[PDB]
């Protein structure tokens, strides 16, 4: 359910940048994430190894 | 201020009036809090 969410929100942002934006194509790369989702909401995977 | 390394990014978000001034510091293990209060 979240990652639809997210999903939801990735093709969201991207449309108000063609309706106006100058690119007519958004291609999300890892790199560019950050624009449209901010900083990582999670890093760690495991609380640490024991 | 100090807070838990895991919350960073919330810390890095909010509007930056807010954030001027106040130092900050980040942590996982307790050990480098008490590193700090008692210099």
């Amino acid at each position: 359910r979240n990652l639809q969410k997210q999903v939801e929100k990735v093709l969201r942002k991207s449309a108000y940048k063609i309706v106006s934006g100058e690119a007519e194509s958004v291609e999300v790369t890892p790199e560019n994430l950050q624009d449209f989702v901010g900083k990582p909401v999670f890093t760690v995977e495991r609380m640490y190894d024991v | 201020i100090v807070l838990p390394a895991e919350n960073k990014k919330d810390f890095y978000d909010l509007a930056a009036f807010i954030t001027e001034g106040l130092e900050v510091h980040f942590v996982e293990h307790y050990r480098e809090i008490f590193d700090i209060a008692f210099p």
